């Protein structure tokens, strides 16, 4: 899926590229006020980025305190139930010893 | 009992030995078709070249 | 594999489009300089982005193995309590016979 | 003594089918190292074009 996805921009930087060079000529004069919106926006797309990577960290936090809750609770129940099993063995043994 | 499973077993074996016997000319097939493709994109290297 | 193949196809428009136009690079020195340098930083974003992508999605696959593994080895100590129970219940009904 | 024949068969029978099989996953590496020429020899073709 990112193969495809990374087809299509390629492809459009291939267009961008094309029409970025017939508006070289406006280029020149543009560049003042390009400038600092190129720059500013690249500033919020790291910031968008770097919290993307944030969330990410945040919500595998959370799958290991979940998966780990999971099995701590299944091992609680594996003590229960073998403590459980230790009765009914025990038991069974009154009735052979009897 | 051994005998019906026995029998089942060995006639299983067999199947995957044309199992066996046609995945090897499956791929033998491929492996020939693969060196013509490259040599054809070789001569098509050398026409452009 | 033909998705990669594609990728390269396409990067060779990248390349000859640039070979056409090294002529004029060189007397675009006055920006260039801060174009090309804004290009590696690109690149440089993809291969970050990439490699924490690929490394944050390989935390999540050790989850799947290994939290697994736990509650695997978690349940298969419960099947055998149960297996255990049936045989249990039988010694009761035949030793109450008895 | 049939089961003794049929067990020797399936011994047999299923060694044959694993020598086989590194023929066929053997072959599959080869096709994949050819395969990869024809990239190489395509790309020559691309850049020669």
């Amino acid at each position: 899926n990112k193969a495809e996805k990374q087809k299509r921009d390629l492809g459009e930087e291939l267009e961008a590229l094309k029409t970025e060079l017939e508006d070289t000529l406006d280029s020149t004069a543009a560049q003042q006020e390009l400038r600092s919106k190129r720059e500013q926006e690249v500033n919020i797309l790291k910031k968008t980025l770097e919290e993307e990577a944030k969330t990410h960290e945040a919500q595998i936090q959370e799958m290991r305190q979940k998966h780990s809750q999971a099995v701590e609770e299944l091992a609680e129940q594996l003590e229960q139930t073998k403590r459980v099993k230790a009765n009914l063995e025990k038991a069974k043994q009154t009735l052979e010893n009897e | 009992a051994k005998i019906a499973q026995l029998e089942e077993q060995l006639d299983n074996e067999t199947k995957e030995r044309q199992a066996a016997c046609k995945q090897v000319r499956r791929t033998e097939k491929k492996l020939k078709d693969v060196l013509l493709q490259v040599d054809d994109e070789r001569r098509n290297a050398e026409q452009y070249k």
